[PDB]
């Protein structure tokens, strides 16, 4: 069952490195930002833009990110893809404005479930420390 | 006026409608051009999901709009 | 009472409300002040996630308190 979605993803899998087009978030945001749509493909997709606006990064490409972090189900941790989830709120951010520090900051506003792994993760990961 | 739905996956759509053509008809134009029923689109433009009955008018999209085709939560 | 709002993007706005206020309310401000929708402004406090309909009051929320803010994709 070769969905279309392998022909999209494959196109801007060479785009990567391009130069910097709209089609990326475009395509990949709405993808995992939306409102829901497969967590699956929309992780390897997460992981895309990390990588890729590894330098550069945004607000928006979090917020929308979160929507979908608080519509999880807890249901469908059978499958795997909370790894890159998590790597996925770290790499993003590296230092720069007590950023991070807000983020754990939201976590907490709304309980604290299984979100220790991030707790904890992204704690670690925040100011000078890397060289 | 002839706008434009970019399908997410990088295929564009182009249908000829009007300002005063009801969302819900162009859904319809797109069932007839693909195979997906109205009770499984949804349109946004300008980060603004469209809802039926209303016409494109009444979300400011004039001529060569490019519509983003989202699918609501696809059963597969 | 003088609150603030801080928003997850990055920027904090200061509202006069009451402790009467109703969270709807506040989200009118909100929108005349920016452009984000009601139907589009999370807020959470030291608690949780706040409720339309709902007073300040039912949260104990003071004077100069920072309300989280974290909208549904760009409004626009």
């Amino acid at each position: 069952d070769t969905k279309i979605s392998s022909a999209a993803i494959l196109g801007l899998g060479i785009a990567f490195a391009g130069s910097k087009n709209d089609e990326v978030l475009g395509l990949l945001l709405p993808i995992a930002a939306s409102t829901d749509l497969p967590i699956e493909t929309a992780a390897m997709a997460s992981l895309a833009l990390a990588h890729v606006f590894v330098g550069t990064c945004n607000g928006d490409i979090t917020t929308s990110i979160m929507d979908n972090f608080l519509e999880r189900t807890a249901i469908e941790l059978k499958t795997d893809w909370v790894r890159f989830l998590a790597l996925a709120l770290g790499i993003l951010y590296m230092g720069q404005g007590e950023q991070v520090d807000d983020v754990l900051e939201t976590i907490s506003a709304i309980e604290h479930p299984m979100t220790s792994a991030i707790e904890v993760l992204v704690g670690s990961c925040a100011y000078t420390g890397t060289g | 006026m002839q706008i434009f739905v970019k399908t997410l996956t990088g295929k564009t759509i182009t249908l000829e409608v009007e300002p005063s053509d009801t969302i819900e008809n162009v859904k319809a134009k797109i069932q007839d051009k693909e195979g997906i029923p109205p009770d499984q689109q949804r349109l946004i433009f300008a980060g603004k999901q469209l809802e039926d009955g209303r016409t494109l008018s009444d979300y400011n999209i004039q001529k060569e709009s490019t519509l983003h085709l989202v699918l609501r939560l696809r059963g597969g």
